[PDB]
RNA sequence: CAGCCACCCGAGAUUGAGCAAUAACAGGUCUGUGAUGCCCUUAGAUGUCCGGGGCUGCACGGCGCUACACUGACUGGCUCAGCGUGUGCCUACCCUACGCCGGCAGGCGCGGGUAACCCGUUGAACCCCAUUCGUGAUGGGGAUCGGGGAUUGCAAUUAUUCCCCAUGAACGAGGAAUUCCCAGUAAGUGCGGGUCAUAAGCUUGCGUUGAUUAAGUCCCUGCCCUUUGUACACACCGCCCGU
């Protein structure tokens, strides 16, 4: 329950963005390595208590699921929630860390720009790579 | 006899107006243990004009066509109107429904003028059958106006719907539209 | 700088071992036309490959060769030869980097382009 | 040309592999139930074959 | 603004659940608990949990316009 | 034992197998008291138990109505209850008891037992549905 | 009287379609036709060969799509409510259960089915709704290209590729004007069939859905009848007058 001190409103855990107003399946999803079915499988394989709440969370719990995100090969599950899966720069599913160095961090997008990949050109805009018949098309990519 | 458990009774309804004997059918054999038993009033030669108040509440609330799909929901909301108004008032829900809709609602409701009218309305002596039925309609649409699309916690929205429909708070939009209708009715006077 | 790695999977390490076990790990797509067998209906592609790699080594635009085949891929030695569409109306000449193994967008040559768009104004309703 | 260039690939299945069994027309054919007619020939012969307008 | 909310059960969610809410003629905790400006849904959840101590099985939640107990 | 009254609402597939015992109705393995919808329970349990619990101990009925939809097997169970009781008290008690139990089961339900032939209606060409067409002409 | 409006021994008191007259159109079809009048003459003839490709050079004021929300949730709930196809006679090209490759497109294998007999008790909503809603940018997108690996068919380049993944262009039904709609209709969703070597956001049918209705009118757009006027009859998109 709440105690007469600071609630876990705004803190820097893993440089992610989350505010304590939306409930479960949304708070865990705020970190790009936790949420939905992957959260289900992690909570299963780690044998975790259902009652635990994220309202006053501990950093270790999110970190451990993130470590599982880095290395899900042993678990025999899709290493999903990664934009870097089977992509250049990782010999094996590796975790890149830190922010403010996005160009270096996501150099995958720089590799896609230097090869001028239309697929890569898709990222940065909201549109279909296939491009459907002339109609409400093109509107995909509004800034 | 037939009653509600060992704690509630349903034989406490006597208005004695001698005017609800031509449209509200209680005369001879229209009694039901059942709140609703799959009526076929459509196939009948307009034999649906002797309809009681509970079925009006049953059939006059849904917005658009976004509730139909299972009359399960209709009968369930009849049952839960029963129980929720019973919880609100501590007595027979239908009795207090009538009590709290008669003391308010349409005194002279919306009805046109002569052969064609849309500019203003006419302060019309509302017939007891149509006054009661349209007051239940007011409560139903106010329930789907207040309980639905509410900015507050919904377990007292029937209490505030009763407040808006009878006491006259400036919360429900239907009650201010009816206020404009009453302003026209007084324009007639 | 950075060389070519096969989509996060090592390539020089791939060539470290033998060659008979690479077909068991052959990449996705661009093998169907010759999937009927490493037999007839294939000699033309290898003939053009020898043609181009004799007139132009890798990392170079080839000499008058216009093959329309996807050039079933095993290694980024495909550079040094160009997939081109020949009609008298289609002529693409682009030097493409050797990062193409069984994967996306190794072909910049395009057989169509938008046609002259006229004036969109001059009224819209009457 | 007569038998040397053609007939070197499966192409026995296209729309040209069918034609109306009454007029040898390849447009608007009816494959359902196998009577294999066009629209208009079937409309002409429906009474005789056994199809009657009731719906 | 960024209104301050508490994600889980709270003392305010536990507040006055049996002190003056069930001692009124209208036994409905919704609006009265809402006056505390603390989430009323979890207040209802706490009230239901304390009502379902284990003597009578109350696991059904039903719709929003749902009944509450009589304890006056 | 043959009474030949059944219970059939809408198109639900029902069986009314009669042999002496307690009157129980099995729905998805859930008996009459504990019912599948779990929300229309009072509306079906009110007529029988308030008059007596041994009231159904006359002739047991296998009622296994494989009904899908709550309006389907709900009110089908009460149709079965009323029909079985009325037929048993008709054929195997006497005419006067017939009259009185028919009176109470008719004040239960005046006239809504049997309906007209109707269901979801057909679709016509020229439009997406039964009575609807393509783009509008204002 | 013909009939109409409501109901007191009482299952039933306007289901929806098919057919659909006389007289007409210079309405459409000679690119459905072994249903046919009036024709052409001489070289990569409209019929074989066209890797590539024809509307796709396109910004939801032509069918089928977003509910700013307890009427809504992911099986603690289904003994279910429910059109009609499916293989070799020309002709190889059908529907598929079940195991393995598998935690999966797709591939392999024996098996059933000429069909109420096999697909199949067709996965046509999950009603308590065991990740679980307070002032709702954030379950009402996730303004879609990365990933076990990507097709029984030469060609998948605006296209049958395929099983699925954090709020981010909309914000409360978005009006210049429009070959929609009244009792299981509108509108969600999906499932079939025709097209189909590959394929349906097309069309044609099929499913859980209502009434206290508006038991209305001729103000629009039209139609019908009567009277009436006409200088109209190519019939008001007429006739016609004058500079």
């Amino acid at each position: 329950l709440v105690i007469p001190e600071k609630f876990q409103h705004i803190l820097r855990v893993l440089n992610t963005n989350i505010d304590g107003r939306r409930k479960i399946a949304f708070a865990i999803t705020a970190i790009k390595g936790v949420g939905r079915r992957y959260a289900h499988v992690v909570l299963r394989k780690a044998d975790i208590d259902l009652t635990k709440r994220a309202g006053e969370l501990t950093e270790d719990e999110v970190e451990r699921v993130i470590t599982i995100m880095q290395n899900p090969r042993q678990y025999k599950i899709p290493d999903w929630f990664l934009n870097r899966q089977k992509d250049v720069k990782d010999g094996k599913y590796s975790q890149v860390l830190a922010n403010g160095l996005d160009n270096k961090l996501r150099e995958d997008l720089e590799r896609l720009k230097k090869i001028r990949a239309h697929r890569g050109l898709r990222h940065f805009w909201g549109l279909r790579v296939r491009g459907q018949h002339t109609k409400t098309t093109g509107r995909r990519g509004r800034t | 006899d037939i009653k509600l458990f060992g704690k509630w009774s349903t034989d406490d309804v006597q208005i004695n107006d001698i005017s609800l004997q031509d449209y509200i059918a209680v005369k001879e054999k229209y009694a039901k243990y059942l709140p609703h038993s799959a009526g076929r009033y459509a196939a009948k030669r307009f034999r649906k004009a002797q309809c009681p108040i509970v079925e009006r509440l049953t059939n006059s609330m849904m917005m658009h066509g976004r509730n139909n799909g299972k009359k399960l929901m209709t009968v369930r909301i009849v049952k839960h109107a029963f129980e929720i108004i019973h919880l609100l008032t501590g007595e027979n829900p239908l009795q207090v429904l009538v009590n709290a809709i008669i003391n308010s609602g349409p005194r002279e409701d919306s009805t046109r003028i002569g052969r064609a009218g849309t500019v203003r309305r006419q302060a019309v002596d509302v017939s007891p059958l149509r006054r009661v039925n349209q007051a239940i309609w007011l409560l139903c649409t106010g329930a789907r106006e207040a309980a639905f699309r509410n900015i507050k916690t919904i377990a007292e929205c029937l209490a505030d719907e009763l407040i808006n429909a009878a006491k006259g708070s400036s919360n429900s939009y239907a009650i201010k539209k009816k206020d404009e209708l009453e302003r026209v009715a007084k324009s007639n006077r | 700088f950075r060389k070519f790695t096969y989509r996060g999977v090592d390539l020089d390490q791939l060539l470290d071992m033998s060659y008979e076990q690479l077909m068991q790990l052959y990449s996705a797509r661009q093998r169907r036309r010759l999937n009927r067998g490493l037999r007839r209906k294939q000699h033309s592609l290898l003939k053009r490959l020898r043609k181009a790699k004799k007139e132009a080594p890798p990392m170079e635009k080839p000499e008058v060769v216009k093959t329309h085949l996807r050039d079933m891929i095993i290694l980024p030695e495909m550079v040094g030869s160009m997939v081109g569409v020949y009609n008298g109306k289609t002529f693409n000449q682009v030097e493409i980097k050797p990062e193409m193994i069984g994967h996306y967008l190794g072909e910049f040559s395009i057989t169509y382009k938008p046609v002259k768009h006229g004036r969109p104004g001059i009224g819209a309703t009457h | 040309g007569h038998q040397q260039l053609y007939w070197s690939h499966p192409r026995k299945f296209g729309q040209g592999s069918r034609s109306c069994r009454v007029c040898s027309n390849r447009h608007g054919l009816i494959r359902k139930y196998g009577l294999n007619m066009c629209r208009q020939c079937f409309r002409q012969y429906a009474k005789d074959i056994g199809f009657i307008k009731l719906d | 603004d960024k209104l301050n909310n508490l994600v889980l059960f709270d003392k305010a969610t536990y507040d006055k659940l049996c002190k003056e809410v069930p001692n009124y003629k209208l036994i409905t905790p919704a609006v009265v608990s809402e006056r505390l400006k603390i989430r009323g849904s979890l207040a209802r959840a706490a009230l239901q949990e304390l009502l379902s101590k284990g003597l009578i099985k109350l696991v059904s939640k039903h719709r929003a316009q749902v009944i509450y107990t009589r304890n006056t | 034992q043959s009474v030949q009254v059944f219970g059939r609402k809408k198109t639900a597939t029902a069986v009314a197998h009669c042999k002496r015992g307690n009157g129980l109705i099995k729905v998805n393995g859930r008996p009459l008291e504990m019912i599948e919808p779990r929300t229309l329970q009072y509306k079906l349990l009110e007529p029988v138990l308030l008059l007596g619990k041994e009231r159904f101990a006359g002739v047991d009925i296998r009622v296994r109505v494989k009904g899908g939809g709550h309006v389907a097997q709900i009110y089908a169970i009460r149709q079965s209850i009323s029909k079985a009781l009325v037929a048993y008290y008709q054929k195997y008690v006497d005419e006067a008891s017939k009259k009185e139990i028919k009176d109470i089961l008719i004040q239960y339900d005046r006239t809504l037992l049997v309906a007209d032939p109707r269901r979801c209606e057909s679709k016509k060409f020229g439009g997406p549905g039964a009575r609807a067409r393509y783009q509008k002409s204002y």
